[PDB]
């Protein structure tokens, strides 16, 4: 379902089973793609929403 | 637009100004947009007097 702590343990098993380095590269790339979709999802407020 | 903020602090702290003060702000400028209209069209003093 993907959640804050869910994606948290994502990388935790990733590290506790494989290692450090793969986690490094992992984190970075997701960051960029993540921001892309966050833009497409402009959460509006103010009276209207 | 020159400024961009986020009313994300409202659902968190009760500074409802972000929803409201903004709403009404534009209201008061709208009336000004018709004053703009009622002058840019070269209207007599009686039209805008009413």
């Amino acid at each position: 379902a993907l959640g804050k702590k869910a994606i948290s343990k994502m990388l935790n098993t990733c590290y506790r089973i494989l290692g450090l380095k793969p986690t490094v590269i992992f984190a970075d790339q997701i960051m960029y793609t993540g921001f892309a979709y966050a833009a497409r999802s402009g959460a509006s407020v103010g009276i209207d929403d | 637009v020159d400024i961009v903020l986020n009313p994300l602090g409202v659902p968190s702290r009760m500074n409802i100004g972000q929803i409201l003060e903004t709403h009404l702000g534009m209201a008061a400028k709208g009336i000004g947009d018709k004053i703009n209209a009622m002058l840019k069209q070269q209207q007599e003093v009686a039209k805008l007097r009413e």
